[PDB]
């Protein structure tokens, strides 16, 4: 009954060479807690643009970006303590464990690091006992189902998943859509996923399709 | 500092390299510094155990005091009231079983030595133990002195003047061996000074006593412009590689200021990192210094103690703080898009 | 009636963490001079590890990769002097302009670096005065404009092009895939161009459908 | 080559910060060996210049040979033939108007001395006439040396021993100075030594003859150890500072690893703008060595040719351009699959 996140008439504008260019153009996106919004689009139309917006990861050049729960706070507190990131890019850091990428949330936010919190979020995500391996003993799927987990340890409620799927065959594309939805539905968490790939639509509970920054 | 000490855990490689450089340059300082302070106490040990105030000299052509040619009268002994003559010589020593060169202070007969040398100054010639040990030299035994024979006093410890220790003789044997009509070379005034100099005079502070020995200044300066450079290259060392080592990690860095990480966090961290590996080097280049020092401190002048192990041993650290910081200020700096790549 | 490039039954096997996996699967194609030839499919299909194959970046794991008219070279050799990579991401230098992101590549083959060339190329891909330019000063769209000139001073047989669309608008994008369509036909150039956009699939003369590493054929 | 000379045109800064080091190493370096060897002058410079081929002392306890213990008898003299007596102190030399502490060396009246200093041995002592100077004595006016008066026999060039200049005396009037029945403290010989010494006796040729003076072994060795320390510091810094920047390339080394760049044209590249910013900062630095040296050399003890600054320079250089391939040996080990894909 509470929206999680509100993009009203949103633009960005960034400075592309020595020109400039509308990225996103009047962009408009609502979702509330358990829902899988899909944005799909070709390759350019916008879409990480609108993303990178909802993770505070740059503010709008014109209109607003409000994550209720959250208001009052600066963009990068606002990522710290209430948005999960799933990258194209697993993005493990390299020094780390499989476990260790949990953790690592944990304190940048400044609190005891959880060892079985980090080993049961990695065992949702069916990685259950490797929380040992390092980057170099995990697969392809491995690392994006660890950046899942990650993305789920400081417990947000707006979790971000940028074409989570892009270097992955059919079938682990498959299950990462799976995972993401069926988490999104146990942890009532309102979920953006940016996709190029429309067979991952079915399992979203609704999408955006984007065309020249324009939402339709 | 999560991130920061598990990446010198996974990659020690790298970091032993540049801590290696780190520790030498600390060794070399750190043993620079052992030196400084040996031949400084080889020049001014004798002089700064006497402990006087001021230091009176006398000059010609109104120049700068220097105790090669520095005389005083017996009437400038007098004018000059509660103080002392000190004659300071060097000149050739000569047993029946060897000889050397040593330094010759006098003082009037009587005059209590400082503890660092002990005794008090008698009739005669008191020897260095290890001057005497070297001639086969007991107390009572007969010694050419400047090619006078002197009888030998007994023996006493060693400070120094001039690269030489010091054997002590009353003031009118000094005059003997070093063949002059003075009462001394300087006057050591132990109070303040309360009348007025004269046109040949010139008076001294303790530290303006050691510039009038000719050795001293001009290679003590020599190396102390030395280590202020070895200071400065390993500022500089720290600051250059720190600053491509950073710039390395910006990626890594992205990700977590994208996933939150404050500005005061990842500044945190990276300093964090830069100052274990420059404890690392410096405590090693400490180690192995005082270690090497206490090693050679019998063949070659050199003193070692706690501040000229750590003194340096702190300083290098502190200034790779300085330059770690000026490394790392573009942490903060990393734009969080970086990550979304 | 004679391929410049004929990849037979190729397959490709990456050690993925601690199992492999078959990233290409027995792939089979072929590209003749004054083919577009698009390789279409989703993002983890086995484009680019085609692609890669293609360039002569990386051997099979088994299956053999063929390009005519440079046979009996290393694998190095090959791309110096008979292919163009039109990158996914434009991979300009930084320190180096417009102009001399092409001269570099006749300074690594070892002649002389022609200006001329490197400047009617540059016209021809549309920024004529341009070669000034430095990357900061340089678009998207005109960053990959440049990535496509490079790939034309060696004036190679064979122009691999990797998504060269994915960061440009609907707009820019159609541009650039006519650029490759225009240079490829008017320089008889063999072109092989994996693909997401499947807008571009009109400008290909071909186009081969993939699926988990498996080039699907009639 | 193309490319790593236009990264030091575009990014002038990161490489103007470890050039420096690079500088202030060589500048550190250049001076302390110019100054090892002018105090090795100042400590031998004399002995040198009268280049005796063998060198007889006299020991007690069978102890190393030492300047400061060492007196030859006149009937010693006479055992070995074909010798000439040297005579060396240091003693209070006094003037009217000044005073000074000086090294007094005494020959055997008559011998020419050295074309190095020139002139002959004569009855009374030949000053340098920078101390004639000082010491506002001309030529006739008596002094006193070592409490004895002798007159001003004449002017001479300047030659050092211990970090004092050396006046020249007769034989007898050194024992005068010296205090002494000995006819000298050592013996130059010019031939071969034919006679054999007695076990209080010793031999030694002209560079060992030097260990015999108090000074100059443990301070020379010091100052040789010291600037070993500087080159293997130095070699140690370009490899640190070189192969975490090398792999700052990566990217860009795969990018023309992709483009087909052969091996040696990417380690040809990397070493190319390694040696230029070595040769850079190894110049600027003995630059300015060169100079400070030159300008402090009046001073203190420098010794400045071409040899001890560009020697110094070009080993400095030698040492970094090793370093450098052991830094630069990744750029032919890298993947051209880096430039396919994102970093
Ligand atoms: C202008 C004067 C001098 C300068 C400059 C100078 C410069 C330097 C220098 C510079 C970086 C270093 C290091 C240095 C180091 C030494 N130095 Mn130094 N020195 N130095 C002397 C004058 C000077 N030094 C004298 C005098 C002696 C002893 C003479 C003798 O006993 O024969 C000596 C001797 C020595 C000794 C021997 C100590 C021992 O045997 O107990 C060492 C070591
Ligand atoms: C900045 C670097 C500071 C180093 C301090 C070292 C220190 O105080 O050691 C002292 C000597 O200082 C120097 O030689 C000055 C160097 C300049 C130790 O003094 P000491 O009396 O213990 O012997």
């Amino acid at each position: 009954a509470a929206p999680v996140l509100s993009i009203t008439n949103a633009s960005v504008v960034y400075p592309d060479g020595i020109s400039t260019v509308t990225a996103l153009d009047s962009a408009n996106v609502e979702i509330f807690p358990g829902e899988l919004v899909a944005i799909v689009g070709e390759s350019g139309s916008g879409k990480s643009t609108l993303l990178s917006i909802a993770g505070f990861l740059q503010e709008p050049t014109s209109g607003t970006v409000t994550l209720h729960g959250a208001e009052g706070l600066d963009a990068t507190s606002t990522r710290r303590e209430h948005i999960g990131f799933v990258f194209q890019q697993p993005n493990l850091l390299g020094s780390l464990t499989a476990r260790e990428q949990l953790l690592i949330t944990d304190h940048l936010r400044g609190i005891k690091p959880r060892k079985d919190r980090a080993d049961e979020l990695l065992a949702r995500v069916g990685l259950k006992g490797l929380g040992g391996r390092r980057v170099a003993q995990l697969s392809g799927g491995q690392r994006q189902r660890v950046n899942i987990a990650r993305a789920l340890m400081g417990n947000p409620q707006l979790l971000l998943a940028d074409e989570p799927t892009s270097a992955l065959d059919a079938r682990l594309s498959k299950e990462i859509v799976e995972l993401l939805r069926d988490v999104t539905k146990e942890f009532a968490l309102a979920t953006l996923m940016v996709t190029h790939d429309r067979s991952q639509l079915a399992y979203a509970d609704r999408f955006v399709e984007m065309a020249d920054g324009k939402a339709l | 500092m999560f991130l920061g000490i598990r990446d010198i855990r996974a990659a020690a490689g790298r970091f032993a390299l540049i801590a290696s450089v780190v520790g030498l340059i600390t060794l070399l300082i750190v043993m620079l510094t052992g030196l400084t302070q040996g031949l400084g106490k080889q020049n001014t040990s004798a002089i700064e155990a006497l402990a006087p105030h001021s230091v009176v000299f006398t000059t010609a052509g109104g120049s700068s005091p220097e105790f090669t040619s520095s005389e005083i009268s017996e009437q400038q002994a007098e004018r000059w009231k509660d103080s002392t003559p000190l004659g300071v010589s060097q000149t050739r020593i000569e047993s029946d079983q060897n000889a050397n060169t040593t330094a010759v202070m006098g003082l009037p007969e009587g005059t209590p030595l400082p503890d660092s040398v002990g005794g008090f100054i008698e009739q005669g010639a008191l020897l260095p133990a290890e001057l005497a040990d070297f001639l086969h030299v007991r107390a009572g035994d007969h010694i050419t002195l400047g090619g006078a024979t002197v009888t030998v006093a007994g023996t006493v410890k060693t400070e120094n003047y001039s690269h030489t220790p010091v054997v002590w003789v009353d003031t009118a044997t000094w005059q003997l061996v070093s063949h002059t009509k003075a009462v001394g070379t300087v006057l050591l005034l132990n109070q303040e000074p309360t009348i007025q100099p004269q046109d040949n005079e010139v008076v001294t502070d303790l530290k303006g006593a050691f510039q009038a020995m000719p050795a001293y200044k001009s290679e003590r300066s020599s190396l102390l412009s030395m280590q202020a450079f070895l200071y400065i290259i390993s500022a500089l060392v720290t600051v250059a590689f720190l600053t491509v080592w950073t710039l390395q990690r910006t990626r890594d860095i992205a990700v977590l200021a994208a996933l939150g990480a404050s500005k005061r966090y990842l500044l945190i961290d990276a300093l964090g990192q830069a100052a274990i590996i420059l404890a690392a080097g410096v405590a090693l280049g400490a180690g192995i210094g005082a270690l090497l020092g206490w090693l050679i401190a019998g063949s070659v002048p050199f003193s070692l103690g706690w501040v000229s192990v750590l003194g340096p041993a702190l300083g290098i650290w502190l200034l790779g703080l300085i330059g770690a910081t000026i490394a790392v200020r573009n942490v903060t700096k990393v734009d969080p898009q970086i990550a979304l790549g």
